[PDB]
């Protein structure tokens, strides 16, 4: 606000405008990357007061109603573990109350009603069906699951208990988001610590070369502090637009994890977290999200002996689903991804040809029930 | 926002158009208590006064010359100072100052002058044809005068060269007026060299006493000993201020606060350089400084197709520095504020929306993200569709820019 | 002969007040584990500024003078403690070529169970003033520990100094050199520890 | 007089082509983006959910416009529900039955 | 490598350590980059004789 420096920067033109126009289009992307990764609902699912899920516990990642603002237990760890020269920050649109809200929203729909509220009008149903449907879709037959509910059950509900050990155990295990941070108050330092340096004039104090010279050759040195404190703003911005598109490229990625992951089930190996995808569950976290992706691992291999095919009479029988495995001595069909094995049968298995063609074929018998 | 868009019609949206600054209500300048005045009383009101060819002198160093004691005086029948006005000294430093002092007849103060000629100039005290300091003097008939004379007053007469400026000699040496040898004594042709005005009270003001000053500035490799006294203003909290506290100029909020400092600490700065605080050099309690409020000012409008009713958001701004509505995003002015919910319209901030609805308004609301719905789950209870629609949904994308290129040289140059 | 100085030596590098806050700065301070010249006296160089110190409570360790000749044909800084205050003149003093106490001019000023602590620096006509007096267990060596040197005085006198002798049991001198040291604020806005960015690769 | 001109103009022209710069890279992520979705959307059936708009993909349509491409996504929506009791299996003669 | 210079370009103040530190983003970056394309598995697999 010096008067003698406000008159020779009208002087450079078009400048200032394009600084602030560039920092407002920085400024709406933010929002508008906070709609595209949480507002993928369209109505505030809510979970029913029971919580029936099949023996399964949520209670640490659906919202406590306790809490001064309604965030998870998880949620809370999350937010609690990331931590005027004519600069200001400006609030984001959606409050972190909000976010809240819709990650209450996906979670209550995720939980109540399956990949169904993504495609359509949430559709109720039971927990152990949708878990049923889900390790169906990695090709493990539903009554693995039904069998072993409780053990299923019991593995969810520990790895959940890991996560609140682990994300205690250590603030670095939030880095990306706390590094996004730190950089944006470095680059804030750095760009109000170039108000101090003198850019080749007498002072870096504006009053004070208005003080120590007369009116041409104070101006002659405002104008080095005009050129290299508007080097500095530019610096400063053309910084935050690469930073900035950086920041976009991890929100798109967010967003699709949001879609895939939590609105559905991916089949893309590695994309929703190693071993084959169950699920995923949003949390908010300051500056981001943070998915617990549930999968599938398996765990305890033995070694079979195995056959692409087997003879019965000069047909050459092929699994319908599955693979052939020999128990040392007998033969049996499993599925492929857990040791399930059954005799094989003329409803197990499908016939192409006779056994001349097929390398590797194995002599047997195909029970015709 | 038509200036700011240069168009006439303006689309809807949230368009900022300016920059909202309190400005400084009043000036405040503080220094310490004003202490160590330079001497010149002990000159001026002095009982005695020197002979002019013997004049007195002492170095004023390390304490505030109050000039204004001086040229505020009637007293003074000559006040001239040289290179610069009298009120000016006030303001400016120098290394040191010397009070030259003396007594002569009133019309010989006429050869006090920068490069002047004359038995007080030549013989006795010899100012530069380039001075800098002020030459003072008054009538003393009253303080240095005598019935049938004062003659403990001298003036040297004679000398065989010219003392050259700021230079003294007190010796009664025999002017040699010719051949004639004079061996130390009075004669002939070898006349003693110091006389006086013998000082009468029935005296015309040619003849009377003047009493002499000439304040001899300097400026040195030595820093400026002697100053003009700084004055300080009145002190203000909680209003938004220009203020110089010592030499730290600045603008903003002086408060209270319950800061620290060691004894020896005048300012305090924030991580960044910026200065937070301030010792007040008279009162020694810790002002914390607070920039003056700032912020965006921005227009929310509906289309000039449609309405010209506009409301104005000062982003980051209290009502108090500025239908009138406090947000978290700022002071906002000329939209309604309502208890409802509804989709955004036109965003504000940190939850609030704004829109032109119903007679119609401006109203400002807390965005609604959408319908709450209680999902109907029973572990017994499934949900099946017994009908479809198919939907066509269009979605857009980019895919190249506008392939502009230039020639550098004759956009710079042509 | 000769010790090591440890971590001694810090002075408040400026007036401002910094609170828990690690601030770098470049000044005239001692080196980190530099070698101080040990004496019980002869006249020493000054260099760009001398830090002092002495295991002191008789006041036996009087005073000082600075300049160049330190004799008659050129102004000299006389600094002494009366027994009740410190009393500093400038003038071209004609005093002995080893004066010490039984056991024109331009400025004039008044004012082991602990170990005694200064630091005299001289930039463009300003002669800077340092102390700190702080408890101690050892008679030898310099106290092994941290604390920080505060401003006395910042006296305009407008001189040059090449060289510094001590008016008279340990005391030790060390010259300063232009290091960066980091400095360690607490709330109360002290410093409470340095680090020396030339010393060692970790330092820096 | 002319060295700031010149000083002032090539720092504009500097402003200018760093910012295309980084909006051709913007423009790039969304042309790659646009080609992976003809390639997934257009040329086959995507299981991605929500990638080729609401609802189960059946197939899209690229429309060409002004610098850009519309793909007009066709997907299946499920419509008309009704609530049913359910059970993850039937017993029958002492032996689970799953669908 | 000239003294005389290097005092002047102090008085620009944070630009020069900004570019090193830019820089070595861009270099630190390059490792990263290639252990996430190629670090995919966790064991050294080695095909039968
Ligand atoms: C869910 O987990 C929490 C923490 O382990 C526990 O307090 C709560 O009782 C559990 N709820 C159920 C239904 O087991
Ligand atoms: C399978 O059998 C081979 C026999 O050589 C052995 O090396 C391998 O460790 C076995 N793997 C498992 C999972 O038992
Ligand atoms: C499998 O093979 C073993 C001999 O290899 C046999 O004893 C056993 O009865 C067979 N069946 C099952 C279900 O293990
Ligand atoms: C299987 O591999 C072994 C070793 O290469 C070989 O001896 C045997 O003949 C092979 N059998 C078939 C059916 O390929
Ligand atoms: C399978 O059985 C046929 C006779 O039915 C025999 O000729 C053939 O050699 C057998 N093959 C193997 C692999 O034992
Ligand atoms: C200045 O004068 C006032 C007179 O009330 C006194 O309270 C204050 O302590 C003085 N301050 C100094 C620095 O002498
Ligand atoms: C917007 O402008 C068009 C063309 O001037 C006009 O036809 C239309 O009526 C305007 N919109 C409204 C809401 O009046
Ligand atoms: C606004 O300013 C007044 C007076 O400074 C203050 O009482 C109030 O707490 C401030 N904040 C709000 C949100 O009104
Ligand atoms: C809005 O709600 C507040 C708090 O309940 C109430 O004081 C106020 O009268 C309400 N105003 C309107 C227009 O409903
Ligand atoms: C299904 O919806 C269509 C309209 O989309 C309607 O005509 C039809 O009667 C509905 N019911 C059935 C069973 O087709
Ligand atoms: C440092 O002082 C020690 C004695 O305290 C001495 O042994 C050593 O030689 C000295 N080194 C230097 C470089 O002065
Ligand atoms: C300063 O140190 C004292 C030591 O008792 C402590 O009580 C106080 O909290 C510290 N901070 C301030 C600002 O006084
Ligand atoms: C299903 O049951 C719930 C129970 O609250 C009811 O609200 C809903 O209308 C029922 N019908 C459908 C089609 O969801």
């Amino acid at each position: 606000d010096s008067t003698e420096c406000s008159n020779l920067l009208l002087q450079y033109g078009s400048f200032c405008t394009q600084l602030n126009r560039a920092l407002t289009g920085i400024a709406v992307e933010q929002d508008k990357n906070t709609q595209e990764v949480f507002a993928q609902v369209k109505q505030i699912y809510k979970t029913p007061p029971i919580k029936d899920f099949g023996g399964f516990n949520f209670s640490q990642i659906l919202p406590d109603p306790s809490k001064p603002s309604k965030r998870s237990f998880i949620e809370d760890l999350l937010f609690n573990k990331v931590t005027f020269n004519g600069l200001t920050v400006l609030p984001p649109l959606l409050t972190d109350e909000m976010i809240a809200q819709y990650t209450s929203a996906l979670l209550a729909g995720t939980i109540t009603s399956g990949w169904t509220f993504g495609a359509g009008a949430a559709l109720q149903i039971p927990f152990a069906m949708q878990m049923a449907y889900r390790f169906n879709g990695i090709g493990v037959t539903q009554n693995v699951l039904y069998e072993n509910q409780k053990l299923i059950a019991n593995q969810f509900n520990s790895a959940i208990g890991k996560i609140q050990d682990s994300l205690s155990s250590t603030a670095s295990a939030l880095g990306k988001l706390q590094d996004v941070v730190n950089q944006n108050a470095q680059a804030l330092n750095t760009l109000v610590k170039q108000l101090s340096s003198n850019f080749g004039a007498i002072s870096s104090v504006l009053n004070d070369i208005l003080s120590r010279l007369d009116k041409v050759e104070a101006e002659v040195q405002i104008d080095r502090l005009i050129t290299g404190r508007l080097q500095s703003l530019q610096t400063y911005v053309t910084q935050q637009l690469i930073r900035a598109a950086e920041i976009r490229a991890s929100a798109n990625l967010a967003a699709t994890k949001m879609s895939e992951c939590v609105l559905g089930q991916s089949k893309r190996v590695d994309f929703c977290g190693k071993g084959y995808h169950l699920m995923s569950f949003p949390q908010s976290a300051p500056h981001g999200v943070v998915f617990l992706h549930v999968t599938y691992v398996p765990a305890q291999e033995k070694n079979f002996t195995t056959a692409p095919a087997i003879c019965h009479d000069g047909k050459a029988h092929f699994p319908r689903e599955g693979v052939f495995v020999s128990n040392g001595t007998h033969w049996f069909v499993t599925q492929r991804n857990f040791y399930e094995p059954q005799i094989i049968t003329t409803d197990n298995t499908f016939v192409s040809g006779n056994c001349d063609v097929v390398i590797g074929i194995v002599n047997n018998t195909v029970y015709d029930p | 926002t038509k200036c700011t868009l240069k168009s006439f019609t303006v689309e809807k949206g949230i368009y900022q158009t300016s920059n909202f600054r309190v400005q400084p209500t009043e000036s405040i300048v503080r220094f310490p208590n004003i202490t160590n005045l330079c001497p010149f009383g002990e000159v001026f009101n002095a009982t005695r006064f020197a002979s002019v060819y013997a004049w007195n002198r002492k170095r004023i160093s390390n304490c505030v010359a109050d000039y204004s004691v001086l040229y505020n005086s009637a007293s003074f029948s000559t006040f001239k100072c040289y290179g610069v006005s009298p009120t000016k000294l006030n303001d400016l430093c120098f290394t040191n100052v010397y009070a030259d002092s003396f007594v002569i007849r009133g019309d010989e103060v006429r050869q006090i002058a920068p490069g002047q000629t004359g038995n007080i100039a030549d013989y006795n005290y010899k100012l530069p044809d380039d001075f800098t300091g002020c030459v003072i003097a008054w009538n003393s008939n009253n303080l240095d005068s005598k019935v049938g004379g004062n003659y403990n007053y001298l003036y040297r007469l004679f000398r065989k060269s010219n003392l050259k400026p700021f230079e003294r000699d007190i010796s009664t040496e025999i002017y040699q007026a010719g051949s004639t040898p004079c061996n130390g004594v009075k004669g002939f042709n070898c006349y003693f060299p110091l006389q006086s005005y013998g000082f009468q009270p029935t005296y015309g003001v040619g003849y009377q006493p003047y009493r002499v000053v000439v304040l001899s500035f300097e400026l040195l490799h030595a820093p400026a000993t002697v100053c003009g006294p700084k004055k300080s203003t009145n002190l203000v909290k909680n209003k938004c201020v220009n203020f110089n506290f010592n030499g730290l100029t600045g603008t903003g909020v002086l408060t209270e606060s319950n800061k620290k400092f060691l004894p020896f600490q005048q300012f305090g700065r924030d991580i960044a350089d910026t200065t937070d605080a301030v010792r007040d050099p008279q009162t020694l309690e810790i002002l914390d400084i607070t920039p003056c409020s700032f912020g965006g000012v921005s227009v929310i409008t509906p289309g000039t197709n449609t309405s010209n009713q506009v409301a104005v958001l000062y982003q980051g701004v209290n009502c108090t520095e500025v239908n009138v509505f406090q947000t978290r995003a700022g002071c906002l002015i000329g939209a309604e504020h309502v208890n409802n919910s509804y989709e955004c319209d036109i965003p504000i901030g940190a939850g609030i929306c704004a829109s032109y609805q119903t007679s119609q308004s401006i109203i400002a609301y807390t965005m609604s993200l959408g319908v709450e719905n209680s999902v109907a789950y029973s572990n017994n209870s499934i949900a099946i569709p017994t009908n479809f629609t198919i939907s066509v949904t269009t979605e857009i994308l980019p895919v190249s820019m506008t392939k502009t290129s230039v020639d550098c040289t004759m956009y710079i140059c042509g | 002969a000769y010790t090591n100085s440890f971590t001694r030596g810090v002075y408040y590098p400026d007036k401002v007040f910094r609170s828990s806050v690690l601030h770098s700065t470049q000044d005239l301070f001692l080196p980190f584990f530099s070698n101080v010249t040990w004496f019980h006296n002869p006249v020493l160089p000054f260099n760009d500024g001398v830090y002092f110190a002495s295991t002191e409570k008789s006041n036996i360790i009087r005073g000082w003078i600075f300049g160049t000749t330190l004799d008659s044909k050129t102004q000299s800084l006389l600094i002494v403690n009366n027994a009740t205050n410190v009393v500093i003149k400038v003038c071209e003093f004609q005093f002995c070529n080893d004066p010490f106490l039984g056991v024109n001019c331009t400025f004039e000023y008044v004012s082991f169970k602990n170990l005694r602590e200064f630091v005299f620096k001289n930039i463009d006509g300003y002669f800077k003033i340092y102390s700190k007096h702080t408890p101690i267990n050892l008679v030898r060596g310099l106290p092994q520990g941290f604390s920080a040197l505060e401003p006395l005085v910042d006296l305009p006198i407008g001189i040059n100094i090449t060289r510094f002798q001590t008016l008279l049991a340990a005391y030790y001198v060390g010259y300063l050199q232009p290091r960066t040291f980091l400095l360690k604020y607490n709330e109360n806005g002290t410093i409470t520890d340095a680090v020396d960015c030339a010393l060692d690769p970790l330092s820096e």
